[PDB]
């Protein structure tokens, strides 16, 4: 079998993870105590991906948590899961950082990292196949960019041929919900492109939309947001934990989504979405997914992929349905409205079956987009990272921690030059 | 008199040094032959891979446009003067076609010298 | 005794399998434990108990699909060591499969293979399922082929691929894959038999008068072809066609030897009760376009050979008569045949699978072609792959994997080659 391990960093990370394993112990009838209690073959045939089955009948879901303070983890420990964990993959140090992507990369940082790579690499070691690593992180966050960042890079040193994945969350267009964003966004992007192998944006703002839109919610918790980003999750990496019809392997998503390195940004989406109150007065046909899986508006990334182009696409379905429908009805979608994608590309889309279905969902598919539309979020980012860098603004709060200006403005160039490319293949052309 | 050979000078200068021009454009074609072998520009953080397309298309074009023309400017020459047009023991549209097939038998014996290497790559194997 | 081996490659070749085997003991009467509660030593073999093992060997770097079969109703029809099975797949990177995956795994398969053959009276040739476009399938299969034709210079080689068929998906880096496939195959293989699931679909539409098909019986029908074949081996008829003659009745230039199938009749009992399936009525139904296996019009180029195989209750002046009038049919061949038909009779009708979509007739006809007309196809294809290689799309993926870059314009090259070799064929040689 092949194996993952999760990794999850910053209060975002750890509270999304914490979600996220809710869920996939649930698809394996894994409960709270570790115990299997599934009903089908397959919930424990392969579910060595995620957990370990420690003794008994004890699993233990291979993931590491990060953070640089307590106050998080603790309360993921004191939750309904927090008990399925193994007490030594908590890992985190006495020191904040208040988005100080600087600590979190360097004066603090530096010294976490010393041990949790340690329990990296033993967690490699009980594997027989590392398929990869995933990790969880947010963006602007302290630790979460910071440690992210680190941490990434010092896996790919020791696991360069490892599929490296994960899951932002990026800067909203609209409210910020921190002053230094830009800053620290952009610092960590200026790594992570050069390292990860694969990632998602998923950003707050669009999942708020959806909520009171789609979902017709008027209370949209977090948990609940990360509820939905948790689904998303699980559906990737479904191919690897069940059987199908077309299975894809992570790996192979990312041959067929990547189409040039550093070019590796994902815009996330899920079908179907349908409120309770509404439910009732649907067909849930494959039709009927991919209306929403193209759907701008159940976009789970703040970019409206209707101003760029696909580069490519993933679909990944769960469930039961015909492989004559899937295919026709993605193929109607590029005839359509061929416009909307890259000529450079025949067929821009790939397509992967599951034939087990999300508890309570006979079909639902989740929705990788490669869309240039991404540049948008990246040339928003780098606007208001000018307008503060040009000011000096709050750069003493990195200075201080050893950073050379420098590493800004190598970061802006990369920024920049991100930008430019997805501008050229916009709109470059056969001849 | 003095402008005749002037004439034919600048003849020479669409010929001669026309054959030069090929050449230089040729020693490009040449270059990107050479940089196209570095996988490293894979990683093509300015987009380069689509410039050195347009870049490889525009020589791909030019290299025929000059030899077409030469095969005019030469016939002028010859016409004008009986003097064959050459240098160095060879025609320069022997040359234009010399350097070509250099290039080109040397590509294709390189990419059989490999093909070789891997048919005895795979012997090796199966020998194992 | 003639015997013949399968090989079963990816998750296509080999799920492909699970129907032919499916198949192969229904008709001779074996039960799923290897059980008969005198034509069998051709793909089983005897044990110390009796017990039938079929002849076969199913490699597929990703366990997944083998695990289905591993755990499926037909586990006790295979020797362990006939399933082979990786630790990680291909994920459509045709250099994983060849190169650096497959690499690692080749040796054991051939020495299966190998003592496998060992066990034979006299092995005919082999049946190598796979699909384009596979990395595993389409990689691997390369490299097998490479090293088969060393150890068996002499023997039959023959295959059934799947042609990434005109304006279907599944996957992006398809044409790359394809190419660089067919590339190294056309140095190997004797005979290759294109199917497109495209194709299927809209037989299965038309002619099953179904809808929302899977590949648990768009298989189903491809074993329906391949049964046909191997049945000259198995049974007896008027005209007997040992797998040999189809080289000789099919190509007629090494280079080209990529046959078309079909199968007639293809019908729902509906029809049935409203049809008489005649001899003359089903030799027209092949050459009719709509019934192709191959998104191809045959209409737009000429035939070189045809191959008809007749099951069941035939009477060979009515197939005679019947081929008559498909000459009469102004149908076009190359000059360069006179005859163009070659054809077989076998008593053994057709069966029917128990829960299948297929009513039984009293006799069939299943037809291979080799047609000019298929160059529209490879030139569709190689199209492809030049605006997808002309910016290097998902280029690294390959280099990354050790494979040069020079190898994909090498095999561009020869593919021109192959293009035009169809064009010369059809010139209709005149003084
Ligand atoms: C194909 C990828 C995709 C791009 C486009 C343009 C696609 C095309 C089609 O969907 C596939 C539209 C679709 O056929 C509909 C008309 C039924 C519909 O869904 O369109 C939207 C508006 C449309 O944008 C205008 C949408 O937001 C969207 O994204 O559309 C309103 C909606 O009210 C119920 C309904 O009327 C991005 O992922
Ligand atoms: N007819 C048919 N086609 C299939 C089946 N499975 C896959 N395919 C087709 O095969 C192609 C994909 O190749 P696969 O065989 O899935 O790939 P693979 O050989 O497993 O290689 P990797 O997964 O890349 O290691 C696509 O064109 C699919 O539509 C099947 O059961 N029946
Ligand atoms: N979706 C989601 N976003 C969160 C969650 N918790 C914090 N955030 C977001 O994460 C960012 C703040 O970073 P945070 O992880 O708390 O800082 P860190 O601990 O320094 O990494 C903000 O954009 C928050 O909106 C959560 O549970 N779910
Ligand atoms: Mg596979």
């Amino acid at each position: 079998m092949r194996e993952i391990v999760h990794i999850q960093a910053g209060q975002c990370g750890n509270q999304i993870g914490a979600k996220f394993w809710e869920v996939i112990s649930d698809e394996h009838g894994i409960d709270p105590t570790g115990s299997y209690h599934g009903d089908s073959d397959l919930q424990l045939e392969r579910i060595n991906v995620y957990y370990n089955e420690a003794a008994g009948n004890k699993y233990v879901p291979r993931a590491i948590l990060v953070d640089l303070e307590p106050g998080t983890m603790d309360s993921v420990r004191s939750g309904p899961f927090g008990q399925i964990f193994r007490p030594d993959n908590f890992v985190f140090g006495q020191s904040g950082a208040g988005n100080n992507w600087a600590k979190g990369h360097y004066t603090e940082g530096a010294e976490l990292v010393d041990s949790v790579l340690d329990v990296v690499r033993k967690e490699s070691e009980s594997c027989d196949c590392l398929q990869g690593f995933q990790l969880t992180h947010s963006l602007g966050g302290g630790t979460g960019s910071g440690m992210g960042t680190l941490l990434i890079s010092k896996i790919r040193e020791e696991y360069p041929d490892r599929i490296m994945n994960t899951f932002s969350v990026v800067p909203s267009p609209k409210v910020s919900d921190t002053v230094v964003e830009p800053y620290n966004a952009t610092l960590s992007v200026h790594q992570l492109v050069e390292n990860t192998d694969e990632t998602y944006c998923i950003d707050n703002e669009a999942l708020y939309d959806i909520c009171f839109r789609t979902l017709k919610l008027t209370t949209p918790t977090y948990g609940d947001l990360n509820h939905l980003v948790s689904a998303t999750m699980s559906g990737v990496t479904t191919c690897l934990r069940f059987p199908g019809q077309l299975n894809a392997d992570l790996r192979k998503l990312a041959v067929n989504m990547v189409p040039f390195p550093r070019l590796h940004f994902f815009m996330p989406g899920f079908a179907p979405l349908t409120s309770r109150g509404s439910q009732q007065y649907r067909a849930l046909t494959v039709p009927e997914l991919t209306q929403q899986m193209f759907d701008a508006k159940n976009m789970m990334a703040a970019c409206d992929p209707r101003h760029g182009r696909y580069l490519t696409v993933a679909a990944v379905f769960r469930g039961r349905m015909s492989m004559k429908e899937v295919d026709e009805q993605m193929l109607n979608v590029q005839n359509k409205n061929s416009s909307y994608f890259v000529e450079w590309i025949p067929n821009n889309v790939k397509t992967a079956v599951c034939d087990i279905p999300p508890r309570g969902l006979k079909m639902s598919a989740t929705f990788i987009g490669n869309s240039t539309a991404i540049q948008e979020l990246f040339k928003r980012i780098s606007e208001q990272f000018t307008a503060m860098f040009r000011r000096k603004a709050f750069l003493h709060w990195y200075t201080g921690e050893g950073m050379d200006e420098m590493e800004f403005t190598e970061a802006e160039s990369n920024m920049n030059d991100l930008v430019s490319e997805y501008q050229q293949y916009q709109d470059a052309t056969a001849d | 008199g003095a402008a005749a050979l002037k004439n034919y000078y600048e003849v020479h200068k669409e010929l001669f040094e026309g054959v030069q021009k090929w050449e230089e454009t040729w020693r490009l074609f040449l270059e990107f032959e050479r940089k196209a072998s570095d996988p490293n520009r894979f990683t093509n953080r300015g987009g380069n891979l689509l410039k050195e397309e347009k870049q490889r298309a525009k020589l791909q074009k030019m290299l025929p446009k000059l030899e077409e023309e030469l095969k005019a400017r030469i016939e002028l020459w010859e016409q004008e003067h009986s003097k064959a047009f050459m240098v160095n023991g060879q025609k320069f549209m022997e040359y234009v076609a010399e350097q070509w097939e250099m290039h080109r038998l040397e590509k294709e014996r390189a990419k059989q010298e490999r093909q070789l290497k891997n048919k005895k790559q795979t012997e090796t194997e199966m020998l194992y | 005794m003639r015997e013949c081996i399968s090989i079963h490659v990816g998750q296509a070749g080999v799920q492909i399998g699970n129907a032919c085997w499916e198949l192969y003991c229904l008709e001779h009467g074996i039960q799923p434990d290897g059980q008969m509660p005198d034509s069998f030593n051709t793909f089983f073999s005897e044990t110390g108990a009796g017990k039938h093992v079929p002849r076969a060997v199913f490699v597929d770097l990703e366990p997944t699909v083998i695990d289905e079969v591993r755990t499926g109703t037909y586990r006790q029809l295979f020797h362990p060591e006939q399933l082979i099975t990786g630790k990680e797949d291909a994920a459509n990177n045709y250099a994983r499969g060849h190169y650096t995956i497959g690499k690692e795994i080749i040796d054991l398969v051939l020495d299966r293979i190998r003592k496998l053959a060992d066990q034979c009276t006299g092995l005919q040739g082999f049946l190598v399922f796979h699909s384009f476009g596979g990395g595993t399938g389409s990689g691997f299969t390369s490299l097998l082929m490479e090293r088969l034709s060393v150890d068996y210079g002499k023997k039959s080689k023959l295959e059934f691929s799947i042609y990434p068929a005109p304006q279907v998906s599944t996957a992006v880096v398809e044409p790359y894959n394809s190419i660089l496939t067919t590339h190294t195959t056309l140095e190997h293989s004797d005979c290759a038999f294109m199917v497109d699931n495209e194709a299927i679909y809209d037989i299965c539409r038309r002619n099953l008068d179904i809808e929302r098909p899977t590949y648990t019986n768009l298989n189903r029908l491809i074993s329906q072809i391949v049964s046909s074949i191997t049945a000259s081996l198995r049974f007896d008829g008027a005209l007997n066609v040992d797998l040999t003659e189809f080289q000789t009745n099919l190509v007629p230039y090494p280079r080209i030897h990529f046959p078309l199938a079909t199968y007639a009749p293809v019908i729902s009992a509906e029809k049935a009760y409203h049809e008489q399936l005649s001899v003359a009525e089903i030799t027209n139904a092949c050459f009719e376009p709509a019934n192709q296996m191959v998104k191809c019009d045959p209409r737009h180029g000429k035939y070189m050979a045809c191959c008809l195989l007749y099951r069941g209750d035939v009477v060979p002046k009515d197939v005679n008569a019947a081929i008559a009038t498909i000459k009469t049919k102004r149908i076009q061949f190359v000059d360069w045949c006179p005859t163009g038909f070659k054809v077989g009779i076998n008593y053994q009708p057709p069966t029917v699978v128990p829960g299948g979509d297929l009513a039984k007739v009293q006799r069939a006809v299943c037809m291979l072609s080799n047609t000019t007309a298929i160059a529209e196809a490879w030139a569709r294809l190689d199209h492809k792959f030049d605006l997808m290689y002309a910016k290097r799309a998902f280029v690294h993926w390959y280099v990354g994997e050790g494979m040069e870059e020079g190898e994909f314009s090498e095999a561009r090259e020869d593919m021109a080659a192959l293009e035009k070799d169809y064009e010369e064929v059809g010139v209709d040689s005149v003084e």
